[PDB]
């Protein structure tokens, strides 16, 4: 068994380059899990790349609070996965350790494992891990694990620890978790959902316990289905598997309701504002003088310090730097960028006006004819080949963003929101989606359908 | 404006829903600047001039720009008080923590550099 | 002929750690190993994070206080972006479209401050708090010491208020004696504590700022040389320029992208912070 774990790991290593970096002895309240870590997220005993040549051989003097707290419980860490450079991409091909290959499928398929945590679903899919972590800013926990056809969660914004958790855009950055069985997702999200000091985003101890006092019992759940997500060319299969799952809660007594929510329609343009504008500021620390890669011979070429080191991120990272670069123009910025902030307020408005629970961010009260749970498909698409994913993207940018679509709005309210498959390896999936905060319910839910 | 329906009484019902005639997101979305724009951009960046294709440059972002400026046409619709004494008292509590490398000389601040003069980081000019 | 002036006056906190971490804020930062008071955020390590120190609001209150300004209700930390070698994220925290405060004054008097006027005000535009870059040594290679990254500075801003000479002499005079009254900082302009950047027109022409004085010597030389050199002038002075200092004579010589910082929590100050700073100010003059 033993032999034959290690087997399978070189295995499924070599056919689906899933790891980045793997424990030089693989296998040897969490006590004896094992989990992978994507390698976005640092870690002392293992170098920390982001799937980049920026940062090829970097290792971190400390450990992620995600990856402390984990260690404490007894987890042991396999190793690093592989992912989209600094978590830019939706599909998973963008890394200088080339693309992560989809495991439900024969390798020479070359099916993509969706992004941007294309390992993390990989090393879960292909049960090399217990649970893995992820990073989620725009669908990229959920993503992947639908193409996997696993469980992946992304918490409510806030809720675990950033800390070591290396900058995309942090107001929409959330870790996440993958994982085969509701239980040990529970158990990992457990030990994760703590307050950390060390990152001034986390949410504090006050506001955890007003949310927690402000759980009622809910009889009936009121379960809602988005009008604006009801409309897109599904893959063959979903309608079946969809309306089956459907059926199958309404036989348990919970009501269905249709629900509008409008401004989730604009939801991707609002995203490809704000993120690589963030993006764009996280990534001006990169320039090989403290750490990482560094030219040999040049720091400055043309009159532009940094360049040559620079020149080594990868392409798709490049054209959104310079995207949030233009967005953070004087102009652009007043126009564009104020108007994208004021939309995102507008959408976690209208969530908070459809929501019973109430939201302790925005104050709002909560609707007591409103809604427990949202639930939403995570993709409108099957996973292609590597090849017509990336002829796809080459033809226009628009082609790509498209993939999160159904992901985009609930990173941009920060709300909890599960990825759950509906057939055994079967990459389709729905999300069941809950006010922010409202995590436990949104896993409770999951578990019981289970 | 958010809205919430009646609830459906049947599966049928979710069906017929499910097949109203309304545009999908898809549809709703309907999925340039100047060489001097990009070049000021690549300079902004950090992103070397010299082997940059300009023409494609200003071709991808002149699609990423028709794609978000969606924007310019959607209208929009429409913290605790760090008091005296938590003002005092965080300063009071404020401490140097071993997890963020705080306390002086407690690691090799330059030893992840690939280069260094001694303890000093290095740039050429 | 007369001479409107404004100054930016840059002033290292000394407070006890730095602005967003809370590694050491040394005052021998002269005879310190380099690189060795500085925690992995000071680095720009990736991952890490700004937590703010509290200490630098309080050193803020006290300033606003004693030059009158009005305290902002909700004050915010922006990113202003570009590259540097003592500079480690790529860009610096500052407070540009919400300052700490706002308003307020500093009074000159000829009984106390050797001015020709029996009394002249300077009015204060606004007061930010921002992070101070490392120091570098030119030696071709550069030498980055990121001690003094990080490290908290106030930036004043007054309005245009300034006629004479004497006047900028005995502003710095006081500020520096203010802030060292305040116990907020050393106000040394020899070791770079302090720092000031001049704007000026005459008779309502472009505003042209002038960068780089070491001293109050060369600060007053340098308004002296550009008032009277803008005298004599005339087509090249109608548009803004920033000048430099070289001494004898004064010299000629990019989108900051501001963007609010979206991981720091606003300043937002209860109403007794007024009166329980207040308490504790010194007896001014
Ligand atoms: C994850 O999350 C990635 C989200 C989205 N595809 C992006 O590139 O930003």
């Amino acid at each position: 068994s033993l032999k034959e774990s290690i087997e399978r790991l070189s295995s499924f290593q070599s056919k689906y380059n899933i790891f980045t970096s793997i424990n030089p002895s693989p296998y040897s309240t969490l006590t004896g899990c094992v989990a992978s870590i994507k390698d976005n997220i640092v870690t002392k005993d293992f170098p920390t790349t982001c799937a980049s040549h920026i940062l090829e051989n970097f290792k971190s003097p400390f450990d992620a609070t995600v990856v402390k707290l984990l260690k404490q419980a007894g987890v042991h860490i396999l190793g690093k996965t592989n992912l989209d450079e600094f978590g830019m991409g939706s599909g998973g091909v963008h890394s200088i350790r080339g693309p992560v290959i989809n495991p439900l499928y024969p390798h020479e398929d070359k099916k993509i494992m969706g992004g941007s945590s294309s390992g993390a679903a990989a090393s879960v899919a292909c049960d090399l891990v217990d649970f893995a972590l992820g990073t989620d800013t725009g669908g990229s926990v959920r993503l992947p694990a639908c193409y996997g056809s696993v469980l992946g969660f992304k918490p409510s914004y806030g809720r675990l620890s950033r800390f070591g958790v290396i900058a995309y855009s942090q107001s929409l950055d959330t870790v996440g978790i993958l994982s085969k069985k509701i239980n040990v997702l529970r158990k990992v999200f457990h030990t994760l959902d703590k307050y950390d000091m060390k990152d001034p985003t986390s949410l504090s101890v006050e506001l955890r316990e007003l949310i927690e006092g402000n759980k009622k019992v809910r009889r009936p759940l009121k379960v809602g289905i988005v009008k604006e997500f009801s409309h897109e060319s599904m893959p063959i299969g979903f309608h079946r598997l969809y309306l089956s799952l459907l059926e199958k809660l309404i036989n348990l007594g919970l009501e269905i309701y249709p629900v509008s929510i409008p401004s989730v329609k604009n939801c991707l343009p609002i995203y490809y504002t704000l993120s690589p504008a963030e993006a764009a500021s996280n990534l001006s620390r990169y320039d090989g003088i403290r750490y990482g890669y560094r030219d040999s011979e040049l720091d400055i070429k043309d009159g532009i310090l940094f360049a040559p080191t620079r020149s080594k991120f990868g392409t798709e990272v490049k054209n959104r730097i310079i995207l949030g670069n233009y967005n953070l123009c004087s102009d652009a910025f007043k126009n564009n960028f104020i108007k994208a902030e004021k939309l995102r307020v507008n959408l976690i408005d209208e969530f908070d006006g459809i929501f019973r629970f109430p939201n302790v961010l925005t104050n709002s009260k909560g609707n007591p004819d409103g809604l427990d749970l949202l639930i939403v498909p995570t993709s409108s698409k099957l996973p292609g080949s590597i090849r017509d994913f990336e002829e796809e993207e080459a033809k226009s940018p628009a082609n790509s963003y498209i993939n999160d679509v159904f992901t985009v709005p609930m990173s941009l309210a920060g709300l909890p929101s599960l990825s759950m498959p509906l057939k055994e390896k079967t990459p389709i999936g729905l999300q069941v989606v809950g006010q922010y905060g409202d995590d436990s319910t949104v896993l409770d839910f999951v578990e019981s359908i289970s | 404006g958010a809205k919430i329906g009646k609830k459906f009484e049947n599966m049928n019902q979710i069906r017929d829903y499910l097949s109203r005639p309304v545009w999908s997101v898809h549809e709703y979305l309907g999925i340039p600047p100047s060489a001097e724009a990009v070049k000021k951009l690549l300079r902004l960046s950090g992103l070397p001039l010299e082997g940059a294709d300009i023409k494609e440059i200003q071709m991808r972002l002149a699609k990423q720009l028709s794609f978000i400026n969606k924007l310019h046409n959607i209208p929009v619709e429409g913290t605790k008080q760090l008091n005296y004494t938590k003002l005092l008292e965080g300063i009071s509590h404020q401490k140097q923590d071993a997890e963020l490398g705080e306390v002086s000389g407690s690691w090799k601040a330059t030893g992840l550099a690939a280069e260094s003069k001694n303890a000093y980081f290095v740039v050429k000019e | 002929y007369a001479l409107k002036c404004g100054l930016e006056i840059h002033t290292q906190l000394n407070t006890k750690n730095k602005l967003f971490s809370q590694s050491t804020n040394s005052a021998t930062s002269l005879v310190d190993a380099p690189n060795h008071h500085t925690s992995y955020y000071d680095i720009a390590l990736p991952g890490t994070q700004p937590v703010l120190n509290l200490e630098a609001i309080l050193f803020a209150m006290k300033l606003s206080l004693a030059l009158g300004s009005q305290v902002n209700s909700i004050s915010q930390f922006d990113r202003k972006h570009y590259f540097y070698g003592d500079q480690p994220q790529g860009y610096q925290l500052t407070q540009h479209y919400r300052p700490f405060a706002r308003g307020g004054k500093i009074n000159l008097s000829k009984e106390l401050d050797d001015i020709d006027e029996s009394a002249k005000e300077i009015g204060i535009l606004q007061l930010q708090i921002e992070q101070d870059t490392g120091k570098s040594h030119y030696t071709v290679i550069t030498l980055v010491d990121l001690n003094r990254s990080n490290v908290p500075l106030i930036e004043l801003v007054t309005k245009p208020d300034f006629s004479d000479i004497k006047q900028v002499r005995a502003f710095i005079k006081k500020y520096q004696n203010l802030v060292r009254h305040l116990h907020i900082s050393s106000g040394d302009l020899e070791t770079g504590a302090m720092r000031v950047d001049v704007n000026l027109s005459i008779n309502e022409y472009a505003r042209v700022e002038l960068k780089n004085l070491p001293n109050t010597s060369s600060i007053i030389n340098a308004i002296k040389y550009e008032y009277q050199r803008q005298v004599e002038l005339t087509s090249s002075l109608m548009e803004p320029e920033t000048r430099g200092w070289t001494g004898s004579s004064t010299v000629k010589l990019i989108d900051y992208r501001y963007m609010p910082d979206p991981e720091l929590p606003y300043i937002n100050l209860a109403p007794d912070v007024i009166s329980g700073v207040r308490g504790l100010m010194p007896q001014l003059p």
